[PDB]
C-alpha cells in the first residue's frame, strides 16, 4: 500500500510539476511581447503624421 | 523558447523517480515473479497428486 | 524456529538489501514473500510422518 | 497484483515516452525556423537601402 501509494503521488507531483514549470516560467510571454502592440501602435501613428 | 525548452527537457529527465528505476524495479520483480511461479506450481503438482 | 524443526543446519534464505537509499526498499516484502514460499516448499517436504 | 502492477507502469512509460519523443525530437523547430526572422530582417533592410 505504500509502494502504490507513494508511486500515485510521486507521479502525481511530477506531473503537476511539469505544467507548473511550464505555466510559472514562461508566463512572461506577455510582458515580453508588450512591444507587439506597444510599438506597431507607433507605427501606425507615423503613417499619418 | 528554445532555451527555455532544452531546460524544461533537462528538468523533466531530472524526476528523482525515472522510469530507470522502474525499470530496475520490473526486471527484479520480473525475476521475483517467475520465483513465485515456480511456488505455485510446486503446490499444485502436489495437491493434484 | 523453521531451523528447529529442520534440523538442516544453519544455511540462510533471508537476505538483507531489501531496503535501499535510493530505491527507498520498495520490494522487501516481496523477497520476503519469496523466502517464506520457498521456505514453506521444504517445510511440506521435510515434514515428514 | 505484479501483472496489475507491470501493466500500469508500463502504460505509464509508454504515455511519457511518446510525448518525450514528441518533445526532444520535434524540438529541433527553433533552430530550424531561425531564418523566419534572421533573414526578414535583412527584406526589410534592403527595403531603406
Amino acid at each position: 500500500q505504500f509502494g502504490s501509494t507513494l508511486l500515485s503521488l510521486l507521479e502525481r507531483k511530477d506531473s503537476l510539476s511539469f505544467d507548473a514549470y511550464q505555466m510559472i516560467q514562461s508566463g512572461d510571454l506577455y510582458r515580453f511581447s508588450i512591444d507587439l502592440q506597444q510599438q506597431d501602435i507607433d507605427i501606425n501613428k507615423a503613417s499619418l503624421e | 523558447q528554445q532555451q527555455q525548452a532544452m531546460a524544461l527537457l533537462d528538468y523533466f529527465s531530472e524526476r528523482f523517480t525515472n522510469e530507470s528505476l522502474y525499470t530496475w524495479l520490473i526486471s527484479q520483480l520480473s525475476s521475483l515473479y517467475l520465483q513465485a511461479y515456480d511456488a505455485v506450481l510446486s503446490l499444485c503438482l502436489s495437491a493434484e497428486a | 524456529s523453521l531451523l528447529y524443526e529442520l534440523n538442516l543446519g544453519e544455511q540462510s534464505f533471508v537476505g538483507g538489501g531489501g531496503w535501499n537509499d535510493l530505491y527507498q526498499g520498495l520490494m522487501a516484502g516481496e523477497t520476503l514473500k519469496l523466502a517464506l514460499m520457498r521456505m514453506e516448499r521444504v517445510y511440506v517436504e521435510q515434514n515428514s510422518r
